[PDB]
This record gives structure tokens, C-alpha cells and sequence, in this order.
């Protein structure tokens, strides 16, 4: 159903996922160092085409 | 709620009610409440006028056979069971051969009572409740239980003369498993669904013929209960497996002579070339003896669940499970009397004894009946 | 011959080529008349094939082909109780279902499999037909009738082989009922081969505490009885004899915890033995290694029966794990909290070595959080570490507060509206935060209360309570019972015990009342107050700011915090005035939830309810009028309406109460009655008898997916609220409370809906014995 | 500020005495860690040091203590048992 | 809903009935197509296209469902991509999402048990197909399915810190360390090691992890 007003956009919801760009790299120092890319959250960002997040086309 | 999660079985009704030879009672004298609605393998005896007649509540009778009055009245009221003067459960037939009314009880024990008062002259200690009547004979009291065991207790003074195991029952696959003694060999079926040969003087395994299978793989529900002990004609065991599978096999070699072994049947005699026989539709059919040619058989007790076809006052009769007598031709099929002198029905195979007919009802407990 | 065509007549599951290598005389291959024979069945060895027809134009293959893929449907009747899901499993477990290929061969593998089923479920009294009803272009319905007789039910064990411990004690441990007439019909006694499972090992349990430890199981063998129902198990046993728990010869890994260990082993030695103790005494060691940082605590008394002189010896054989366990734990499962909040909830610290009870407190603190629906734990250990273990406490989390009103109808008056809300657990926080209050033409009332449950790590909880009524009835003016009621009760949880947790608070109560009714036990107490204020007018003012102490009592014996089913929660609260009040008086107060399931599934639950209080001046005073108890509709004897049982005052002869509205809230006033005019409100007495009789109960067509959501409960809710200070002689024509004996009952069924806003309860009930001035609206929801 | 007696907090992961009687400079990380297993806390940024530290405060009555480091070379021999007290 | 014809017809109604925008028209005859004909040669494109139902539907569990039927029954679709587009964008919405975020309420403080798929499913996109379509939109969502991963992470990171289990908060921040190579909350995970290092009397190690945060402020 729709409200009797026939008004809608309210609110805008959760989408925030859509826009993560990654942010500022650890530089560890030499002897204090962590190997900060041992899980695959050093993301493999690759070389691929096309819009960002959902609004990019779904067959 | 539980008046819908509870169900219930089907029957059918018995067609032709007949009183040709008008059937009556000979006498009317019951004991209690007798077999019960438990499937036991209490039937009462008849023995010197004097029907040595039982209940599994306890109360041991000794019905004189002309009016059956108790000559002596006694109870089996329980002494080592688990409570003093419980209820014998008598598992176990009425056996009187001697001066013993050898009853098997549900204490793995058979009361044997002393036929003159009834007093327990002895009583000895089985493996398991009796699946069969105590087979008292040749110094043995032989019965087979539900654990498979042939216990061979001593007749006269009691004593186990030897327990060995047979084709065992895995439950209590209810029926007569009865060891018989033929040839010298305590012949045996077992409700599994095989029979054979067992040697009657220590209990040795002649053979053992696997007629059918029971409780796997030809699978027999809850109310499959069926006779595997023999009854052995002309040398030839005609006998049943569990399923009801008929087979005629050699007495001491176990060699097929002639099978039905895809059977019902419940209940079987031989009579001549004609083996009357209840299947599981609990109606009456005359196979041969050289294979299984349906000489004549019988609907007219659809459902109703009989009792052994015997021979009684010039027709072949049968009782039921509804308290239905019958008397059917010994031709083709033709009820030529039905008595309902019961309503409870008859867990007895009729006592044909003392040109009567004793039977007991499971609660309606030991008439007789004549025509 | 060889191919140069076949003929693919038909498949519907299968494809050309799949049909074509299935075929040895696929197209390309030699064709042979025997390799013909050799493809009616290599396409019937596909499955999905109902008949093949392999001919040939020469060699050129006609292959006509009649198939049984997809089942479009599969049809269920004759199943009363059994449902079809059941009779669809076995219908599966043969290799057909709807939308797949049948197989012919399959169709008795159904109905004797659904017979094999039947035979597992207490029946074999059961016959199936599968009958295949074909649909269009190959396809295929198995309309599948059940002619199920009659299941099983347990008449008489008969246990065979034991005189020395008798077989009528051995039949103590098992319960059936009886009686179903069709008119007096009483439970079910349906057997199961799986309870006669677990029945005969209760036997084993029943003798291995006595001292049998030579008690065996012969043989078991149940009756094939023809009635298709009976029951009638030949059990020989062999009961062996008693035997003494003699000694204990603890052993292996203590892990350095030698003396409680054996503490754990403390046995009388020639005690008749008790192999339950037995097995109690070896995780006894297990807990007390568990929470001694080993989670693989191997104990194994070895009880050697030393039959030379009937007693047993006990061999205890214990490997521990090595000395951490707990490197660190992870939560999932909380989609709607952060981690820290059920962080706050646990006890089990990471970077310690393990402890077993601190896992399992904290999960019950989990238990008792009401915000989860389960709390389950993965314990996984760290692989190749003595020292670790990480628990992932996969718990499964519950919805966060709900919403109350109760307002008749809006937009039919000024500004006006009546709120209150729920957001305990605050967008996972766990503060309970719950805030009511309405401003009406009647009054203006806010009422703020807030926990801080974790002001401490120690369960140190911080909650505050805030209301401030600006109250007046504003029937014309403050000429009608103005009560502006303000102030504050400020508390702290904390456990003393963890099941007895101790409560405390301060009442301040400023009061600030003016033209107050003028009814005889209202007058009453300001008699007993000092004042004298007047019968005839609604004139009078009374503030009072009561300085009260508060106290109480919390009883935490039961089970969850959202659905408990078994055990009591006692809950005092009750208060006292002191030096500094404006009025000096007590009240206590005590309820109680005890939950006892009738049968021990559960789901039939006895919910023990009842409420009592009394109050009274400390000393020359009384228990405020304010205070008097309440009870009725929309309460726990509900089917009343609102505020209905109780003590009933009466108007004093009573005239123009700074204008009582002319012929409007008459109140014996100027307008109309001006006489001791009888109030059938309830004015409250100082004590109180009320209760609440429900019970948890299944329902078969509400799914119990949502049925033990739903707590479907009856009841016959009755009770009494009266006074034990009332004037029976200021009362003496009109309802006297002094006898305890007021009973109110009511009773109906309330019906609990676990919604998104969590429980709602709604509820009809008709009251079969009331009192004075009830007033019944016999369908009562609650918001 | 005022208050009498609070319930403590603690934290465990600590080699005991007798861990370090088990153990001593020049001994493999494993012949370690076949009596004292694995710590719950190790060096992320240099030698192989292996932390076991313990606290807990008495009911804000101060605050106890144990730190027990495990200052094993590169090649996991140890080189130095750090054992401290309450800070 | 579906009207018992061959499957092309079915696939007639379903197409038109994706372009209606009536998924709950579409997914019943996308599927029922492939019920009574199991054999449909746009299956692999019904598995795209019963997403395309499923998503727009919001039908996550269904969309994820239909991955194992594209996956197990007709994978030779090079629209993996898609599917792994269609993964890990259908475990993204499915692990936390509300309509609570007009002015910022929080979600990420919350369990991302599944946004930990939605990472792989979108990782799988971004190996299996790095020059895929859809890498562009996953590497938008991979970063918050890293950070909010981290920042759930940082939220045990941070009780521990307050519980006082000094340990626990080194064993949180080192692992988010060394999974979490940029993300900010890392670098708020850093002085937490640290001072719980000086409270485990570590200070020496703490001004490493100083050390740390002096190069870590780049």
C-alpha cells in the first residue's frame, strides 16, 4: 500500500557500504614492526570496471 | 484430544450363523478371568472326568466333567515371585500327565500340581516366560521361551535337565514355539520362522531348516501370532514359520517334501490328505499332503480370529477371538452350527476331550460345549 | 548395423547426449540387435525412464522412449496425526519426490518404508499405497493414501530374572496414565521403543546406586500380542549382587590438585555402591579442573569389583590439559548489541587460564539478559596449544524494548495524548531505559526511569527513577482532587548473593494536593494526619513531602530472562518512613514467580503468582491513602476494569467543592445527593491479597516455532484487596473492609504475542464472583 | 573516594614459580613449551619473548601483579626469565 | 501464480514480470519454469535473473540460495562475476542493516558475522574476476567490509581496555594490527596495546607501539 498523504522519501536508510574508500596505511617503523597484511583485509584491489556498490546493473 | 490420538484395528463380521445341530453347552464352569486379553499360552487340561482347568490370576480348578465342578480348587497365588501371593501368570499351558498339573508360569516357572489336590509337588525355574505349554514327556518338561530356550525340566520330581537354546524369538514374537518330541528328537519350530530337529534325550540340533524369515527382511507386524511347532504326519514335519509360511520337511533330516512357504497361516491341523489350516484372514482352508491343493476352503468367519479347527459331534470345529463356535463342514466350508456361548472369545484351542468340546474364553473362562 | 540416427523420443530430465551415451548404439557406434537389448536397459539404468522402446530403421535408431521425470505433485491422505513431511522423508529416502524423476521401481520402497517408518513410530498397524497418477507430457502425481491401523501403547513389562531386588521396584521408575471412556477421557500411555530404551538403562541406573554392580540385561523381548496395541516386554535380567565402594585409587594427571581431587573422592568405604557417586565424583574433578585452566579433564574411575568380599575398589584415573585455556573468546551472534555489553555479561576473562564456572555464570547472566532468544558457545580450541582455547559464544539475541499507551481515542480534543516506551538495552547499551508520561486535559504528568546496570564490573547497577505529576483531574479547575505528585527514587542493584540480591531506595514524595474529594476514607487519613479538613466542599489543600526509605529483596532461582519454565524468583520491596517526612508510616510489599511444569516437558508449567502487601503508620500516623492497594481489570485478576477492587469509600454530605461542574462529576455535592453519598470507587486499604493462577500450555495449530512464544495460558484469577485500618462504624451501612474476605475472581485466558516489540498480551476473562464497586470489561488487553 | 570494599578484578596468564624452576637461560622455546605450553601474549615486534603476565586488584586496596617474561633468542633458545612483581 | 505451460511462456511471464517490478510474480515463475522443467536453457540467466528477483525483492537468503543454484547446477554462466557481485553485495545488506541511520545511529558496533562473507564473496569477486564488471563496486564495499570488521574488532578491543584484561587488549589490537592494514581504528587499536602494556609493566614494548603510532601517524 502507499500513505493516503501520497507522500514518501522520508528518510534515506543504510548505505553506507557503498562509498568505503580505504583509508590512511600503517607505516611501520623498522624494529617496532607488525605484518599488517597477513589476513585478506589487505584487500586485493584489482584492476575491474563498473559503477560503485549496488546502484551498478544486476541482470 | 486423546479421544483422536488413540486407533483402533479393523475386523470383519462372521456370515452364517448356524444352529443345525443345535449347539448348547455341555456344562458351563469357569474359573475367573482366564488367558486374558495378553496373549498367553494357557489352555486348560481335561484328565479322569476332572477338567484340571487354570487362570494366570492364579486359581488352579479341577472340574469334574459332567458339570465341571471343582473337585479341588486351588490357587498359584504366587510364592517367589516379587510379592507373596501375586498373581501366577500362568505363560505356560496346563500340562497333566501323572500326578502333575505342570503349569508354565510368568516367573520363568513351572507350577507342577499335584492332580488329586492340586498342591505344587514341584515347581522349577525356566530361562525367560513361557512362549509355549510345558511339553511334559519323556521324563522332560520341555518348553520353548521367548529367549529361544529349550529348558528341559524333570518331570516327576523337577529338576533342569538341560537348557539349550533354538531359533529365538528376538522379541516375544508371540505364538506356540513349542518343542514336540518325535523320533527322538525334540522337534521343534521356533518363532523366528524356522523349525527343526532337536535330539530329545540332551537337546542336540538334528537340523534346522529356515522356512521364513521373521521381524526383518519379510517383516511380521503386531499381531503376527503364529505357530512354528510341528505337527508331524506320515515321518513328514508339517509345519509353519513365523510368518505363516507352511512347509512339509522330513521328521529327523529336515528334507522339503512339499511347502506353502509363502503362507498366512495362523493356526493348522492335519487332517489326512485334507490340512485344515487358519490363515491370516482367519478363515478355514484343506490343503494336501503331497503340496498344498486347496481341497475346499472357507470364508464365512472373515476376521475373526480363531482358534485351531478341530474335529467335534460329526463337524469341523473352530472357536474365535469374539466368542464365536463354529462348526464347519469338513468339506467344503459349510457352517452346520455356530455357538456364541462366549462374547469374550477363546485364547484356548478347543479341548475336544470327554466327547465335550472345554473350552476356555479369555474371560469368560472354561465352558463346554456340545450339540 | 550401424547408426546414422536415433530417434530421441521423450526425456524431460534427460538430455539428448545423456540419452545418447546411455545408448551402446549411439549414433556413430555399430548397432547390434543384442546392442539394442543392451539400450533398453542401459535408458532404463538412467532412472528416469518408465519404458524404452530401442528399434531402428535399419540402423538408423527409433529409440521411443516413455519417461518419469518430474513428480508434479505427491498427494497425502489417511495421515489423522503423523504429518506429511514425515511420511515425505521416507517417501524421499526412496529417491522421489515432487519435481523429480519417479521410479517405478521406488513406489513400494515408499509404502513399506513409510510401514518401516510407521513401525519406528510405536505402530506397525500401517499399510501405504503409492499410487502414481500421471500428469501431462511426462509427468507424474504420487497420491499416496496411509491405511494406518492402530500404534502401540505400553501394557505390562514383565521383567524376568531378578527375585533378590525385586521387579516391582524395577517398574517404580516409569509413568503412564488411564481412563479415556469418551466421558472421562484422562492422558495417553503410548509406547515407544525408544523410551523402553531409555527405560531399561533407568533400570541400570535404578541398581547401579545399590550396590549391583554384577547387574546385567539378560534378554528384552517385547510381546507381539495380537491386539496391535499390546505391549508386553519379556525382559530377563540378572540382578547381580551388592557390592561396596570400598576405596579409591585416584590416579594419573591430579595436575597438581591432589588433595581436592580426592576431596572430589571422598567416599565411605563399604558404602553399598553408589555407582551414580561413581560417575558424579568423576566431573566433579572435571569442573574442578575445568576451572582450574584444563578444558580436557580425562577422569575415569575404574570401580574393580572386588567380589572377595562384595565390594569394589575404585580405580580413578584423571588426565587433565595443561595449565591456560583461555587465550581469548569471541562473541557472535550480536547483530543488534555491541560485544561489550554481553562483555559486561561474562565472567570468563580473557588472558587467564580457564574458568569453567566463570564461562557458564557469565552465560547465565546470558541466560538471565532477556535480550537473546539462546546462548550457545563455540569452545573451539586453538589448534596445537595446551595453553588455548577460544570460545566464540555464538548466542542468539532477542529484540530491545516495547511501547504502552492508553489512550481511549485521539484527535477528538485539544492537546492531549498519553505516551510510554520501552528502550531497555538502549541500541545495545543493556541500560534499561523506560519513560512514561502523559500530558492531557487532565493532567501533565512525566515519569523518567534509567539503569546504568554496569556502573561497576561487578553488577554494581545504577538506576535512577524520575516522575513529576502535574495532576489536577481538571474536572472544571483544581476544584476536583488536584494531586501534584513529584520527586525521585534513585537506586543500586548489586549482588550480595547472586541468587539473593539485595535492593535499597529513597522515596522522596512531594505531594502538593488541593480540593481533594470528599470522601470519608479520604478525610479519614488527614484525620489521622492532623488535619481536619472539610466534608462539605472539596476546599482542602494538602502537601506533604514525604521523606520515605525504600528496601527490598530479589530471589534469582529460575531459569531464562525472556521465557523462563522452571524454578522461583521471589521479589521484596517494600519501604518506611523516617524523622524528616511529612508523614510517618511503612508499607511492605512481596511477590513471587514460581515456575513448576506439570508434566516434565515443560510446556505444561504451573506459573505461581500471588501479590501481598501491608502498610501502616510508624507511629500516631497511617499509611498514606495514596498508598492503599488496587486491583482489577488490566491487572494479574483481570476480566474487572481498571482500579475497581478494594476498599470503597463515601462521599460526606457535600455541596458547591469550589464548583463541582453543575450536574458533572457529582460527588454528593451541590450538585445532586447531598448526603454520606456511597462511592463505589476504590479508596484502597492498606493491605492486599491478590494473585494470579496461569498455566503454560502447548498449542498444536499455532506452530511451536511461536507457540513457546506464544504462551498460550487460562486462568481463573481471583483475589482481594482490603483494609485493616477501616472504620466499620464510619462505614457501618456501607462496604466494610476489616474482614480480610473480599473476594474478587475473574476468570479468561490471556494470550501472549511475542512480537517485534516483544510480549503482548491480550486477554479476555469473565468475572463469576465479584464485590463491591467492580467494574467488568470482561476483554482486557495489555499493551 | 569513600569506599570500603569493592569486588576485585583479575587477570591470569602468568608463569608461577615453579614455571620458572622448569625452565632456564639457553632452553628451546618448546622444551618451554612442553611443561608451560603457549603464553597468551607474545612479542609482536622483536625477539621471541614470551609474555606471561598476570593482574588483579585486591578490592581497591591497591592493585597486585605478576609479570613473567620469557626473553628466548630468535632461534627460541631463552636468554633471559624476566620474573616481576606487583607494580 | 504460474500458469502450468512449457517453460518458455513461464519464462514469458517471468521476464515481464521482472520489467513489472512484481519479483513476487517474477520468483514464482522464474522457479516454476525449472520445477516442471529442469532443463530451462536461460536457467543459468533464470539464476541470474531469480537474484535479480531476489535482490530487488529483498530476498537475501532466497539471493544467496540462488548463488548455490547457479553454483551447483550451471556455473558455465560467466556471470560468476555477477554471482560473486551478487554475493557479496547479498551478504553485505543481510549482516546489518536499519532504518535507524538518518542522523547516525549505530550498526557497526554490531555483529558483521556476515559481513565477514560478504568480504570473501566480494574478495572471491575481486581474485576470481579482478578485471570483472563488478570489482569497482565490491572494492566500495570491501573497505567497510574490512573496517567495520575492524571497528567491531577495535569494539572488543576497547572493553578490554576498560575491563582491565591488559593481555586481551594486546591479543585484539596485534590481530587487528596485522589484519587491518589501514584502517583508522587500527591506529586507535595502537595506544591501547601500548597502555596496556604499561599497565602489564611491557612500557618498554608500549614505546614501541609509541614507536608505532609515531610512523603510523603518517
Amino acid at each position: 500500500c502507499s500513505s493516503d498523504s501520497r507522500y514518501k522519501r522520508q528518510v534515506s536508510g543504510d548505505e553506507a557500504y557503498l562509498e568505503a574508500a580505504p583509508l590512511a596505511e600503517l607505516h611501520a617503523p623498522a624494529g617496532m614492526i607488525l605484518p599488517v597484511t597477513s589476513g585478506d583485509y589487505a584487500i586485493p584491489v584489482t584492476n575491474g570496471s563498473g559503477a560503485v556498490g549496488k546502484a551498478l546493473d544486476i541482470r | 484430544l486423546f479421544n483422536s490420538e488413540e486407533d483402533v484395528v479393523k475386523m470383519s463380521p462372521l456370515p452364517t450363523v448356524e444352529n443345525q445341530f443345535t449347539p448348547t453347552t455341555a456344562w458351563s464352569t469357569s474359573v475367573g478371568s482366564g488367558i486374558g486379553n495378553f496373549y498367553s499360552n494357557l489352555h486348560p487340561a481335561l484328565a479322569d472326568n476332572v477338567v484340571y482347568a487354570a487362570d494366570r490370576a492364579g486359581l488352579v480348578k479341577a472340574l469334574n466333567a459332567d458339570d465341571g465342578k471343582e473337585i479341588w480348587s486351588v490357587s498359584l497365588a504366587e510364592k517367589d515371585g516379587w510379592f507373596s501371593k501375586e498373581p501366577a501368570l500362568l505363560s505356560g499351558g496346563v500340562t497333566v500327565s501323572g500326578g502333575h498339573v505342570y503349569i508354565g508360569s510368568e516367573k520363568a516357572q513351572v507350577y507342577a500340581l499335584n492332580t488329586s489336590d492340586g498342591t505344587v509337588a514341584w515347581q522349577t525355574k525356566v530361562a525367560g516366560e513361557a512362549l509355549s505349554r510345558p511339553v511334559v514327556s519323556d521324563g522332560l518338561v520341555l518348553i520353548h521361551t521367548s529367549n529361544g530356550q529349550l529348558q528341559a525340566l524333570n518331570e516327576a520330581d523337577g529338576a533342569v535337565k538341560w537348557t539349550v537354546n533354538l531359533d529365538m524369538p528376538s522379541l516375544s514374537l508371540r505364538g506356540e514355539s513349542a518343542p514336540t518330541t518325535a523320533f527322538g528328537a525334540a522337534v521343534v519350530g521356533g518363532d523366528n520362522g524356522r523349525v527343526s530337529a532337536v535330539l530329545m534325550e540332551q537337546g542336540q540340533m538334528i537340523w534346522q531348516q529356515r522356512i521364513s524369515q521373521a521381524t526383518g527382511s519379510t517383516e511380521i507386524d503386531r499381531l503376527s501370532d503364529v505357530d512354528t511347532t510341528p505337527v508331524v504326519v506320515n515321518g513328514v514335519v508339517f509345519a509353519l514359520a513365523y510368518n505363516g509360511n507352511l512347509t512339509a520337511l522330513d521328521l529327523r533330516s529336515g528334507q522339503i517334501m512339499w511347502k506353502r512357504e509363502l503362507g498366512s497361516v495362523n493356526d493348522f491341523i492335519v487332517d489326512g490328505n485334507r490340512i485344515y489350516l487358519v490363515d491370516q484372514n482367519d478363515r478355514v482352508m484343506a490343503l494336501t499332503i503331497d503340496g498344498g491343493v486347496t481341497l475346499w476352503t472357507q470364508s464365512d468367519l472373515l476376521h475373526r480370529l480363531l482358534t485351531s479347527p478341530v474335529l467335534y459331534n460329526g463337524n469341523l470345529v473352530v472357536g474365535d477371538s469374539e466368542g464365536y463356535l463354529h462348526w464347519i463342514n469338513v468339506e467344503d466350508g459349510r457352517f452346520v452350527a455356530q455357538q456364541k456361548v462366549d462374547s469374550s472369545g477363546f485364547q484356548t484351542e478347543p479341548v475336544a476331550a470327554d466327547g465335550k468340546l472345554l473350552i476356555q474364553a479369555k474371560d469368560g473362562t472354561v465352558y463346554s460345549i456340545t450339540r | 548395423f550401424v547408426v546414422k540416427d536415433i530417434h530421441f523420443e521423450g526425456l524431460q530430465r534427460v538430455a539428448v547426449g545423456a540419452a545418447l551415451l546411455s545408448m551402446p548404439v549411439r549414433t556413430g557406434d555399430t548397432v547390434n540387435d543384442e546392442d539394442i537389448s543392451n539400450t533398453i536397459r542401459a535408458l532404463f539404468a538412467t532412472g528416469n525412464f518408465e519404458d524404452v522402446r530401442v528399434l531402428r530403421d535399419g540402423d538408423t535408431l527409433l529409440v521411443q522412449v516413455k519417461e518419469r521425470p518430474t513428480i508434479a505433485s505427491i498427494t497425502f491422505s489417511g495421515n489423522k496425526s503423523v504429518k506429511d513431511d514425515m511420511l515425505k522423508q521416507n517417501l524421499e529416502a526412496s529417491g522421489v519426490r515432487v519435481g523429480e524423476s519417479l521410479d517405478r521401481t521406488t513406489i513400494a520402497d515408499i509404502e513399506k518404508g513409510l510401514e518401516d517408518f510407521y513401525y519406528s513410530v510405536g505402530k506397525y498397524s500401517a499399510s501405504v499405497k503409492a499410487v502414481v497418477t500421471p500428469l501431462p507430457r511426462n509427468r507424474v502425481d504420487l497420491k499416496l493414501v496411509f491405511q494406518e491401523g492402530v500404534s502401540a501403547e505400553i501394557q505390562q513389562i514383565n521383567i524376568v530374572g531378578n527375585h533378590a531386588f525385586t521387579t516391582d521396584e524395577l517398574i517404580s521408575h516409569f509413568q503412564l496414565r488411564d481412563e479415556v471412556p469418551w466421558w472421562n477421557v484422562v492422558g495417553d500411555r503410548k509406547y515407544q521403543k525408544q523410551k523402553l530404551a531409555g527405560d531399561l538403562e533407568t533400570l541400570r541406573s535404578y541398581y547401579l546406586d545399590r550396590g549391583y554392580a554384577r547387574f546385567n540385561i539378560d534378554s528384552t523381548q517385547v510381546s507381539l500380542t495380537p491386539d496391535k496395541k499390546g505391549i508386553y516386554v519379556t525382559v530377563n535380567i540378572t540382578e547381580g549382587d551388592q557390592y561396596k565402594l570400598s576405596g579409591v585409587e585416584v590416579s594419573g594427571n591430579l595436575a597438581g590438585h591432589s588433595a581436592e581431587i580426592e576431596q572430589l573422592t571422598k567416599i565411605e568405604p563399604g558404602e553399598l555402591y553408589n555407582g551414580t557417586k561413581v560417575t558424579k565424583m568423576e566431573d566433579d574433578i572435571k569442573k574442578l579442573l575445568g576451572r582450574y585452566g584444563y578444558a580436557y579433564p580425562r577422569v575415569q574411575s575404574m570401580p574393580e569389583i572386588n567380589d572377595a568380599d562384595k565390594t569394589v575398589k575404585l580405580r580413578v584415573n584423571v588426565d587433565a590439559g595443561n595449565r591456560f585455556y583461555v587465550r581469548k573468546i569471541r562473541f557472535e551472534g550480536n547483530d543488534t548489541s555491541k560485544d561489550a555489553v554481553l562483555r559486561r555479561e561474562m565472567r570468563q576473562m580473557e588472558g587467564a587460564w580457564l574458568g569453567s564456572d566463570l564461562v557458564d555464570q557469565g552465560k547465565e547472566r546470558l541466560n538471565r539478559l532477556g535480550f537473546f532468544e539462546t546462548v550457545d558457545t563455540d569452545t573451539q580450541r586453538v589448534p596445537g596449544s595446551p595453553d588455548q582455547v577460544d570460545v566464540v559464544y555464538k548466542v542468539k539475541e532477542r529484540n530491545t524494548g516495547s511501547f504502552n499507551f492508553g489512550i481511549g481515542y485521539g484527535t477528538e480534543s485539544g492537546v492531549s495524548f498519553q505516551a510510554g516506551v520501552q528502550q531497555d538495552n538502549w541500541l545495545g547499551t543493556g541500560y534499561a531505559v523506560g519513560i512514561n508520561g502523559t500530558k492531557n486535559d487532565y493532567q501533565t504528568y512525566a515519569e523518567l526511569s534509567v539503569t546504568n546496570p554496569y556502573f561497576t564490573v561487578d553488577g554494581v547497577s545504577l538506576g535512577g527513577r524520575l516522575f513529576y505529576n502535574d495532576f489536577q483531574a481538571d474536572d472544571a479547575d483544581l476544584s476536583d482532587y488536584t494531586n501534584k505528585s513529584y520527586g525521585t527514587d534513585v537506586t543500586l542493584g548489586f549482588p550480595i548473593n547472586e541468587y539473593n540480591s539485595l535492593r535499597a531506595g529513597l522515596g522522596y514524595v512531594h505531594n502538593s494536593l488541593s480540593n481533594m474529594q470528599p470522601q470519608v476514607a479520604m478525610w479519614r487519613y488527614l484525620y489521622s494526619m492532623g488535619e481536619h479538613p472539610s466534608t462539605s466542599d472539596q476546599d482542602n489543600s494538602f502537601k506533604t513531602d514525604d521523606f520515605t526509605f525504600n528496601y527490598g529483596w530479589t530471589y534469582n532461582k529460575l531459569d531464562r530472562g525472556y521465557f523462563p519454565t522452571d524454578g522461583s524468583r521471589v521479589n521484596l520491596t517494600g519501604k518506611v518512613t523516617i524523622p524528616g517526612s511529612d508523614n510517618e508510616y511503612y508499607k511492605v510489599t512481596l511477590d513471587t514467580a514460581t515456575y513448576v511444569p506439570i508434566d516434565d516437558d515443560h510446556k505444561w508449567v504451573v506459573l505461581g503468582r500471588t501479590r501481598w502487601g501491608y502498610g501502616d503508620g510508624l507511629g500516631g500516623k497511617e499509611m498514606p491513602f495514596y498508598e492503599n492497594f488496587y486491583a482489577g481489570g488490566s491487572s494479574t485478576v483481570r476480566g474487572f476494569q481498571s482500579n475497581t477492587i478494594g476498599p470503597k469509600a463515601v462521599y460526606f454530605p457535600h455541596q458547591a467543592s469550589n464548583y463541582d461542574p453543575d450536574y458533572d462529576y457529582e460527588c454528593a455535592t451541590q450538585d445532586g445527593a447531598k448526603d454520606l453519598c456511597k462511592s463505589d470507587d476504590a479508596v484502597g486499604g492498606n493491605a492486599m491479597a491478590v494473585a494470579s493462577l496461569e498455566f503454560i500450555t502447548p498449542t498444536p495449530f499455532i506452530s511451536d516455532k511461536y507457540a513457546n512464544s506464544v504462551r498460550t495460558s487460562f486462568f481463573w484469577d481471583m483475589g482481594t484487596v482490603w483494609d485493616t485500618n477501616w472504620d466499620s462504624s464510619q462505614y457501618s451501612g456501607y462496604p466494610d473492609y476489616s474482614d480480610p474476605s473480599n473476594i474478587r475472581m475473574s476468570a479468561g485466558i490471556a494470550l501472549q504475542w511475542m512480537s517485534p516489540l516483544g510480549p503482548l498480551v491480550f486477554s479476555y476473562a469473565q468475572p463469576f464472583k465479584k464485590y463491591d464497586g467492580d467494574k467488568a470489561e470482561q476483554f482486557q488487553f495489555n499493551i | 573516594e569513600r569506599v570500603v570494599y569493592r569486588p576485585d578484578i583479575n587477570q591470569g596468564n602468568y608463569l608461577t614459580a615453579n614455571d620458572v624452576s622448569k625452565i632456564r637461560v639457553g632452553m628451546t622455546q618448546q622444551q618451554v613449551a612442553y611443561a608451560l605450553g603457549t603464553p597468551l601474549m607474545s612479542d609482536p615486534f622483536g625477539t621471541n619473548t614470551w609474555f606471561y603476565v598476570f593482574r588483579q586488584q585486591p578490592g581497591h586496596e591497591g592493585v597486585t601483579q605478576q609479570t613473567l617474561t620469557l626473553t628466548f633468542n630468535s632461534s627460541g633458545v631463552l636468554t633471559n626469565i624476566d620474573n616481576k612483581p606487583a607494580l | 501464480e504460474v500458469p502450468d505451460n512449457p517453460p518458455n511462456e513461464i519464462y514469458a511471464t517471468a521476464q515481464q514480470k521482472l520489467q513489472d517490478g512484481n519479483w513476487r510474480q517474477a520468483i514464482t515463475q522464474l522457479e516454476a519454469l525449472d520445477n516442471r522443467y529442469p532443463f530451462g536453457p536461460y536457467s543459468q540467466q533464470v539464476q541470474l535473473d531469480l537474484i535479480y528477483a531476489y535482490y530487488k525483492n529483498a530476498d537475501l537468503p532466497l539471493a544467496q540460495a540462488a548463488i548455490d543454484r547457479f553454483i551447483r547446477l550451471n556455473p558455465t554462466h560467466p556471470n560468476i562475476d555477477y554471482v560473486m557481485y551478487m554475493r557479496g553485495l547479498t551478504n553485505m545488506a543481510l549482516d546489518d542493516s536499519a532504518l535507524q541511520g538518518f542522523f547516525g545511529v549505530d550498526r557497526s558496533d554490531r555483529d558483521p558475522q556476515h559481513a565477514r562473507a560478504a568480504f570473501s564473496d566480494f574478495s572471491k569477486l575481486v581474485r576470481g574476476y579482478p578485471n570483472s564488471q563488478y570489482t569497482t563496486d565490491a572494492t566500495k564495499r570491501l573497505v567497510f567490509l574490512k573496517d567495520r570488521l575492524a571497528k567491531y574488532e577495535y569494539s572488543v578491543a576497547e572493553y578490554y581496555t576498560e575491563r582491565g584484561a591488559w593481555v586481551a587488549v594486546v591479543n585484539r589490537v596485534e590481530g587487528m594490527l596485522r589484519d587491518y592494514p589501514d584502517t583508522q581504528a587500527t591506529r586507535d587499536a595502537l595506544p591501547l596495546m601500548e597502555n596496556a602494556y604499561r599497565q602489564m609493566q611491557m612500557n618498554a614494548q608500549a614505546e614501541k607501539v609509541a614507536k608505532i603510532i609515531a610512523a603510523n601517524s603518517s
